[PDB]
Parts: structure tokens; C-alpha cells; sequence
């Protein structure tokens, strides 16, 4: 019944600050040392900091020394991570993790045994913005041996995420929505495609339903076949 | 700091087989080695600690061994739920606490060359930027490369690619590459080609179109 729930994650401007929280329950918080570990999307795990059970001692990764501060309030079973002078490379999912008890009820163990699901931190100065949705129409150039590919380009939005469904959710088979990609403009972009029988292009309409809740914008783009040559 | 090097970087196996993952340290850490399992959109899960001790609920098919600088995570009789990323972590000499770079255990299936499709910019998008998309669909293995050429000039720094997670049903992957140009530059050239390199293809496959063709 061990629980670790992080919060505080969000978008922060480069150079500004953000404080993360981690509410613990299901175990005796004041007896365990606690850690913060981060991980950039699709990247490796990187230890950030650790603090003793009584808050008397802390240790930090060289990349965050002098910028981050780990602390705790045992009276409320809460762990904190004060992040200052944030940089683009600090973007990542931040996990608060528990480490096992020590032989002597005093030293560190480094035996991280329970992890929270994390809180996302994004460092950018980009303004919230809904996406522009462009059709990736099926044509001779996107149709091979009885199969036609079509999709939607969900471009220039911030921040993540966007959700894409096809034909109001009725079309799920053959659908591939790719991981968003960060453009040099600071805005995200992603593509959602689907392959269907060429024989259906004249009897079935295709529409991608895009939703960007941070900007509360909805866009339904019709994707129609094109002639070629 | 203790550098942890896992090997191989990616393991391709199928249910019922045995997975052997190594973790080597730059210096001795005794038996202070931990193994984690991490599935996409999920936090790491403790599997084994102290090199060979399985955590509560972890099935006997998982076994850790080794000492000093060489450790091994062995998974006998692989099951569908075992396909994920594995990380080793040392607590022998810290701070800093260090992790391995991770090992991707994926499902092996027979090679499948990608179906290649190319999409010119939409008329709507043309009304100051032009995006050209190349889709590599349902292929295996995951390694795939896309090269862009405009009027036969190799393109550099103006494209981005993305890959899907391994399909749960057909065990394939899909990749999409986008070439972004200024409308001026797009109107400037004629031929747009997407060159694909994948082992399912004996030689690179080129997919192209002329501006205003479709």
C-alpha cells in the first residue's frame, strides 16, 4: 500500500524556478531516506538527489549542484525538490523514490525500492498554442498494392499533448500516431496516419479528430483522396 | 563515478526463450547491484537487489547473478509481459547513484520490409511553410533510415523522424520522417525524394514526386 504521488510539474521559463512535491503514504516516511530521479522521454534514468530520513543530510548530482534543493516535511509526509535556474536540458519526468531502511537506523542505503509515477517538467518560453491540422491525402504516391495511406499533420502546438482519433473513434485498426517532435520554433509537431484498402477511398470518408486541451482547441480535418499526374 | 555498461543494447527474443542481460561496472561494487524493469509510460519496478535477491512477487524465472564488476540478469521462459526496458543500478560507491544505459528486450519476428508512402505538402499548408512526409510502415526490425533529396541534393538538418512502439499484434514498427522547407524553397525545386534503408530491402528504396504532380 506504499504510495508516492508527485505534483508541481508543468511548463517553466528558462532561468525561472519550480518546486515539486511528493506525497507519501503506506509506510513510515520519517524512517526512510528519499530520492529524486529524472528521465527525459525515451532516455536513461538519471539520479538527481537524496535526503536522509531526518533531513540532516543531502547529496546532489553534479548537473544540479547549486541549482536544486531537496527537503522534506516529515510532519506531513511530503518530499520537495526546489529547482532554480532551470535549463532546457532539465526537461524530464521527475520521480520521487523511496530507499530501503538502513542496518543501523542512521545511514543511507541507496537501495531505491519504490517509485512514484512522476511529474513532467518542461522548460520553455513558448506560449500555449493550439495546433494547425493539415491533411496527408491519399494518392498514387501513398498507395501501394491495394493499400492506401492517409493521415493528418498536427503542427505547431504547445505544450504537449494532443490526442488524435479517426472518424470519431470508429476507426482504430491500422492507425499509427507518432511521438511528438520538438521543432526549432519551440513548437511541437506530430503525425497520425492510417492505412486502409484502396477500395474504400470512394465509399468511406476519413476525418482526423484532433484535440489540444491545454488551449482547449478542437479540430476535425477531412482527408480526401487526390488525383495525380 | 561508477560507469555501468549494459549489453546488449537491444535483445530480440520470443516467448519461451531465455534472455541474458549483462551489466559491467567500471570498478568493483561487490554485490550492491539492483535490476529494474520499466515499461513505457510507467515508472521503474524493482526486480532484483543485492545482485541476486528477487523482490516481493517477482517470479522465479528472473534470476540475478555476478559480483564485483560483472553482473547478469537472466530471464528464463520469457512471457509477453517481460518485454520492456531493463536497467541496472549500483549502490556500491556513491554518490552519485548511477544507472546503466538500459537494455531493450523486444519481440523477434521475421524481417518485414517497410511499405513506403510519401505525402506532398497540402494546398492548405501552402497558403508560408511546406512539410513533406515520408511514411515507413509496419517493418521489422526497428532499425531504419530515411534520407531526403531535393533535386538530387542530399538534405541536412531540415528533417525530423519519429517511431512507434512495437505493435502488440504483428510485432512491427512504423516510422515517419518530415522534411520542412520554406514555401519559397519548396517552389524553388522540382523533385522530392525519400530514400529508405532497411534490411528487409536488399538495396535502398527511393520514393519521390515532382512539385505539383499530385
Amino acid at each position: 500500500q506504499v504510495q508516492l504521488v508527485e505534483s508541481g510539474g508543468g511548463v517553466v521559463q528558462p532561468g525561472r524556478s519550480l518546486r515539486l512535491s511528493c506525497a507519501a503514504s503506506g509506510f513510515t516516511f520519517s524512517n526512510h531516506g528519499m530520492h529524486w530521479v529524472r528521465q527525459a522521454p525515451g532516455k536513461r534514468l538519471e539520479w538527481v538527489a537524496v535526503i536522509s530520513y531526518d533531513g540532516r543530510h543531502e547529496h546532489y548530482a553534479d548537473l544540479v549542484k547549486g541549482r536544486f534543493t531537496i527537503s522534506r516535511d516529515n510532519s506531513k509526509n511530503t518530499l520537495y525538490l526546489q529547482m532554480n535556474s532551470l535549463r532546457a536540458e532539465d526537461r524530464a519526468l521527475y520521480f520521487c523514490a523511496r530507499e530501503g531502511l538502513s542496518r543501523d537506523n542512521s545511514g543511507f542505503t541507496g537501495l531505491i525500492d519504490y517509485w512514484g509515477q512522476g511529474t513532467m517538467v518542461t522548460v520553455s518560453s513558448a506560449s500555449t498554442k493550439g495546433p494547425s491540422v493539415f491533411p496527408l491525402a491519399p494518392s498514387s504516391k501513398s498507395t501501394s498494392g491495394g493499400t492506401a495511406a492517409l493521415g493528418c499533420l498536427v503542427k505547431d502546438y504547445f505544450p504537449e499533448p494532443v490526442t488524435v482519433s479517426w472518424n470519431s473513434g470508429a476507426l482504430t485498426s491500422g492507425v499509427h500516431t507518432f511521438p511528438a517532435v520538438l521543432q526549432s520554433s519551440g513548437l511541437y509537431s506530430l503525425s497520425s496516419v492510417v492505412t486502409v484498402p484502396s477500395s474504400s477511398l470512394g465509399t468511406q470518408t476519413y476525418i482526423c479528430n484532433v484535440n489540444h486541451k491545454p488551449s482547449n482547441t478542437k479540430v476535425d480535418k477531412k482527408v480526401e483522396p487526390k488525383s495525380c499526374d | 563515478e561508477v560507469v555501468l555498461t549494459q549489453s546488449p543494447a537491444t535483445l530480440s527474443l520470443s516467448p519461451g526463450e531465455r534472455a541474458t542481460i549483462s551489466c559491467r561496472a567500471s570498478q568493483s561494487v561487490g554485490g550492491y547491484l539492483t535490476w529494474y524493469q520499466q515499461k513505457p509510460g510507467q515508472a521503474p519496478r524493482l526486480l532484483i537487489y543485492d545482485a541476486s535477491n528477487r523482490a516481493t512477487g517477482i517470479p522465479a524465472r528472473f534470476s540475478g547473478s555476478g559480483s564485483g564488476t560483472d553482473f547478469t540478469l537472466t530471464i528464463s521462459g520469457l512471457e509477453p509481459e517481460d518485454f520492456a526496458i531493463y536497467y541496472c543500478q549500483q549502490r556500491g560507491n556513491w554518490p552519485p547513484i548511477t544507472f546503466g544505459q538500459g537494455t531493450r528486450l523486444e519481440i523477434k519476428r521475421t524481417v518485414a520490409a517497410p511499405s513506403v508512402f510519401i505525402f506532398p505538402p497540402s494546398d492548405e499548408q501552402l497558403k508560408g511553410t511546406a512539410s513533406v512526409v515520408c511514411l515507413l510502415n509496419n517493418f521489422y526490425p526497428r532499425e531504419a533510415k530515411v534520407q531526403w533529396k531535393v533535386d538530387n541534393a542530399l538534405q541536412s538538418g531540415n528533417s525530423q523522424e519519429s517511431v512507434t512502439e512495437q505493435d502488440s499484434k504483428d510485432s512491427t514498427y512504423s516510422l515517419s520522417s518530415t522534411l520542412t522547407l520554406s514555401k519559397a524553397d519548396y517552389e524553388k525545386h522540382k523533385v522530392y525524394a525519400c530514400e529508405v534503408t532497411h534490411q528487409g530491402l536488399s538495396s535502398p528504396v527511393t520514393k519521390s514526386f515532382n512539385r505539383g504532380e499530385c
